[PDB]
């Protein structure tokens, strides 16, 4: 198009985009049950021996 | 030469550790106090 007329500047962008669905209710990994940093585990495990 | 070239909330740490611990350390010099006090009461 651009070699037999005369475009102008692009005043809109466009492409090949992909549009995939967004997942919903991301879940909490395996290791969500640990709020604790391991610093903090293995100080609770030592003060209680 | 963009696109290729590639590298949650706090976790308690030392902030709710250092006061629980310090009662707990803290407690443990009043216990061998209080030992020594309920052995010194229990020799007489």
């Amino acid at each position: 198009r651009s070699e037999i007329v005369d475009f102008s500047v692009p005043f809109v962008e466009t492409g090949i985009s992909v549009m995939v669905a967004r997942s919903n209710g991301t879940v909490s990994p395996s290791a969500f049950l640990e709020p604790y940093s391991p610093a903090v585990w293995v100080m609770m495990f030592v003060m209680c021996l | 030469w963009v696109r290729y070239q590639e590298c949650a909330p706090a976790t308690l740490t030392f902030e709710n550790m250092a006061g629980v611990f310090m009662l707990v350390a803290g407690g443990i010099v009043a216990g061998i106090f209080l030992i020594f006090i309920e052995i010194a009461y229990k020799r007489h």
